């Protein structure tokens, strides 16, 4: 078929006419970026010489070249430590989990990790580690940055931001009712801090209907 | 940078240019000033072998 | 450890900070009888903040204080001349050249990019702007 | 002191170089590492298979080290316009991003040279002396819900304030500083004081 | 030791069992005149830096 | 022989590790594309539009994935709205009223000032209007009672 | 070995140079040394 560049949509620029937004809809988004990639490295003995009885005549004149790729492989490796590294660990300040207890109508068992199992996996984690199907001289390194310690660091980002609002970058984790953030993060796109408290059930019942619906078609296995 | 970049045309900007500027036309030989002549008719004519 | 069994290093309950890795969640580094330790992650300083309902915290001071960020912004331009790398000092320079040269030449051209995206690093850190200014008393 | 970063770029590029040479060392499988031994020993009919091997091997040589050299390049490229973007609202401005250009509320950078690189001066503003104290999101005074215009409605005990949030200074609740919308009773948590007129 | 390239004199000193140098493989820097016993170097025709 | 070998294994062990490692290269791009997205959605408010969720971000959940992050990316998205009346400035007793806040709409006969991003309207007063020059410089405007508290 | 060391274009005293323009416009001007004079 022919591309889809978009439908069309009739809209007007005719002066002393304007439009404004009587409903509001909340609605959350999948975003995925691949932020890491496996881990690799050679072992030169075992690919270029393997089993050969001459591994010394071998080794001295050609495992140079094999010395310069370990070398860059071991680079891309301290590369892709540091990539989860930056991304995961741009405060390193560690929370507990906050008891999950009036967050403003906002029901977060979902997103949260639950003290109910001691890992920090949350149910939403659990999904995405369930539908991801995983698969001479070659070695995989396994990361540095194990599978729990991503989850307590997206934990403590968690706790952070709902709980001290963004003031944990600043180093003080000053707590924040989410009620109060939810208003000074509204307040960021021009609408008053009014439209919030006024519904307060509405975005809650709205969050809560678009969390179901992303549970929902996060789990159809395709 | 004609000849180093095989065209008939180039651009204004930096060439790093190959180096076909000078060939030489004298030769040189040095050996050590021993002038013995080698037991080759020894070797060569051994009656005895 | 998960990546290995790793003999030569102590293990330590207390978490300290990670310079080196080893690949399973465990980092090495040189401390106190000195010798080589190994110690677990160090998942940061732990802050116990309770979230509580109708409650507030505001600073009474607050601190100003400068660090240091460093960021290597350029690399040392480098080239390499055809004739003196493959050719040397050597007999048949020409019959050498005219086989070969052309994947050196290709290198250097990739050389001579690198070079100018090194010097362009530098143009367009430090001179956005392109006013000179005196420095005032 | 901390200068390690600056200093790995130098002795990378010196472990390229003197790695570079130490593979220019090398035979390549020829009878012999120079290209003037086999060409003083060997008839051009036999010699062109080791100059095609010694060239080869040298041309690999040179192959790896401008793809190590340039990819890290690249690297630098993207570490330099991470600089260059530091340069365009730390110095030029003011950034509102949180722990990109310092660790707190960024205040200014001062740029200084370095040795193939720049050294940051990222002055900070950073909070401390926390102290507990009661919120709620709006007072309901006259009938009417009323709402921070700026800053955190902040109680201690009985006197209701509203501050804002990233210092303590207290201003008493005064109709100038407090927005109005609505009546209280769709709002939860609201209160009830006096809110003063001027 | 066929090659093309200037030479100029050096100062170095060599071994009495050592007749040849190479400070770096498949350069062949260093030679001794069989005429004078002068210590001398061996260096490309021309620097590359045009 | 052996040379030959070892030469067609090192070509392809070169290849591959050119692969890898700009591979890698691309993935470092897309991992400071998200630590970028980590920086002001999680770490605070997004202004640009599109770059962190189709509409008006508000917050950013990140949720651990293998090898890789996914996103949370809560967003605002308006919807029904209706046409109106509109001049960008009013004018009372020979001078230019300007809004303080929010676009001058009416529909009707009555003029309001309200938000853009959504329909709450305030009648038209003085601690909400911004007064600047005289009627004439200006094109456009529409004369009422601007009222005083 | 034929490896020449290429000197950069910016050399260390006019990038200092730079700095203290860049220097001498945040301190004075403020940030309006970017847009304007
Ligand atoms: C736009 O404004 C002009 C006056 O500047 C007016 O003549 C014209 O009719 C207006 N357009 C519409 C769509 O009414
Ligand atoms: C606004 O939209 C919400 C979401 O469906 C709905 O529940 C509510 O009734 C709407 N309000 C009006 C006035 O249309
Ligand atoms: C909402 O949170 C409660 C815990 O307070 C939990 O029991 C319930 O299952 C959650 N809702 C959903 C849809 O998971
Ligand atoms: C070597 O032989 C040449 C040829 O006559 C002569 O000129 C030179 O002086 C000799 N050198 C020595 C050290 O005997
Ligand atoms: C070996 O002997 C023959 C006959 O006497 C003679 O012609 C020949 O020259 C000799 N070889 C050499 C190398 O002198
Ligand atoms: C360190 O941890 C191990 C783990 O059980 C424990 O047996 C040991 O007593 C601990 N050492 C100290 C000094 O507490
Ligand atoms: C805030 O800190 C400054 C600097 O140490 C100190 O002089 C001042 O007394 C502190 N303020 C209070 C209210 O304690
Ligand atoms: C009061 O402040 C302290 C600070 O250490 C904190 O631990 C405590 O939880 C706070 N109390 C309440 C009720 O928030
Ligand atoms: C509130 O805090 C101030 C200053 O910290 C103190 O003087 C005052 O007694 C407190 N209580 C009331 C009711 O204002
Ligand atoms: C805070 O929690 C208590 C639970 O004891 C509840 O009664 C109160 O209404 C909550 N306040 C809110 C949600 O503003
Ligand atoms: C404040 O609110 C409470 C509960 O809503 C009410 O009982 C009380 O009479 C109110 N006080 C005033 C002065 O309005
Ligand atoms: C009124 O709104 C509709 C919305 O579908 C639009 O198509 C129409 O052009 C608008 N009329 C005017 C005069 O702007
Ligand atoms: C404007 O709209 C409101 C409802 O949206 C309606 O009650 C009113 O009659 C309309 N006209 C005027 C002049 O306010
Ligand atoms: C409003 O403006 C029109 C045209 O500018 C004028 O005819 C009319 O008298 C004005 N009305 C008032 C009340 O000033």
């Amino acid at each position: 078929y022919t591309m889809s560049l978009g439908a069309e949509n009739s809209v007007a620029y005719s002066n002393n006419s304007i439009a404004i937004p009587t409903n509001f809809t909340i609605s959350v988004t999948t975003e995925i970026l691949p932020v890491s990639m496996t881990k690799t490295s050679v072992d030169c003995t075992m690919y270029i010489c393997g089993d050969s009885t001459e591994c010394s005549n071998l080794l001295l004149q050609y495992g140079s070249f094999c010395t310069q790729l370990n070398r860059a492989l071991t680079g891309i490796a301290v590369e892709q430590d540091k990539n989860t590294q930056e991304v995961f660990a741009q405060v390193k300040q560690i929370y507990k989990t906050p008891p999950i207890k009036d967050f403003g109508g906002f029901n977060f068992s979902q997103i949260l990790p639950d003290p109910s199992k001691p890992s920090k996996r949350s149910f939403i984690e659990d999904l995405l580690f369930n539908k991801v199907t995983l698969a001479n001289g070659l070695t995989v390194l396994p990361p540095l940055l194990t599978d729990e310690m991503i989850a307590q660091y997206t934990s403590a980002l968690l706790a952070g931001t709902i709980t001290s609002g963004w003031t944990f970058g600043a180093g003080a984790a000053l707590q924040i009712p989410f009620a109060m953030q939810m208003a000074y993060r509204f307040n960021g796109i021009g609408v008053t801090q009014n439209v919030l408290y006024e519904n307060q059930k509405l975005i809650a019942n709205q969050f809560n209907s678009a969390i179901g619906k992303i549970q929902d078609s996060l789990s159809s296995t395709a | 940078t004609k000849c180093t970049l095989k065209s008939f045309t180039v651009e204004k900007g930096i060439y790093q240019t190959s180096n076909f500027r000078v060939q030489p036309t004298e030769s040189i030989v040095r050996f050590p000033n021993i002038t013995n002549l080698c037991p080759f008719g020894e070797v060569f004519n051994a009656t005895r072998f | 450890t998960r990546a290995g069994c790793l003999i030569g290093a102590e293990h330590v309950n207390n978490s300290y900070e990670c310079d080196i890795p080893i690949g399973a969640g465990i980092c090495a580094s040189y401390q106190t009888s000195q010798s080589i330790i190994a110690y677990t992650m160090s998942l940061g300083a732990e802050n116990s903040v309770a979230y509580s309902n109708n409650s507030i915290a505001i600073p009474t001071n607050f601190t100003i204080s400068v660090t240091t960020e460093i960021l290597p912004v350029s690399m040392t331009k480098t080239s390499v001349d055809c004739t003196m790398y493959i050719c040397g000092d050597s007999t048949e320079c020409s019959n050498l050249l005219l086989q070969y040269g052309s994947f050196c030449t290709q290198l250097n051209r990739a050389l001579t990019g690198i070079a100018v995206e090194q010097d362009k690093n530098t143009q367009e850190v430090f001179a956005q702007v392109k006013q000179i200014y005196k420095t005032p008393p | 002191s901390a200068l390690g970063k600056l200093q790995d770029v130098v002795n990378q590029n010196a472990q390229a170089l003197n790695t570079l040479v130490k593979q220019l060392s090398s035979n390549f499988g020829a009878i012999s590492s120079v290209l003037n031994d086999i060409l003083s020993r060997l008839d051009p009919p036999e010699a062109e298979v080791q100059i095609d091997r010694l060239i080869t091997g040298r041309l690999q040589s040179l192959q790896t080290y401008v793809t190590q050299q340039l990819i890290r390049a690249a690297e630098i490229r993207a570490s330099a316009n991470l600089a260059a973007t530091k340069m365009s609202e730390c110095v030029l401005g003011q950034s509102k991003r949180v722990d990109f250009c310092g660790k707190g509320y960024h205040l200014m950078s001062f740029p200084q040279s370095a040795p193939h690189g720049v050294v940051f001066l990222h002055v900070t503003y950073v909070p401390a002396q926390e102290k507990n104290f009661t919120t709620a999101p709006a007072i309901c005074h006259d009938g009417k819900a009323h709402f921070p215009r700026e800053g955190v409605f902040v109680s201690n005990g009985t006197h209701w304030f509203v501050t804002q949030r990233n210092f303590y200074e207290p201003q008493i609740i005064t109709t100038d500083n407090t927005f109005v919308s609505g009546n209280c009773d769709v709002v939860i948590g609201i209160v009830n004081n006096t809110v003063y007129d001027p | 030791l066929t090659g093309t390239g200037v030479l100029t004199e050096s100062n170095k000193k060599f071994l009495p069992f050592q007749q040849f140098g190479r400070d770096i493989a498949d350069t062949t820097d260093a030679v001794r005149d069989p005429q004078t016993l002068e210590i001398l170097d061996i260096t490309p025709c021309s620097f590359g830096g045009v």
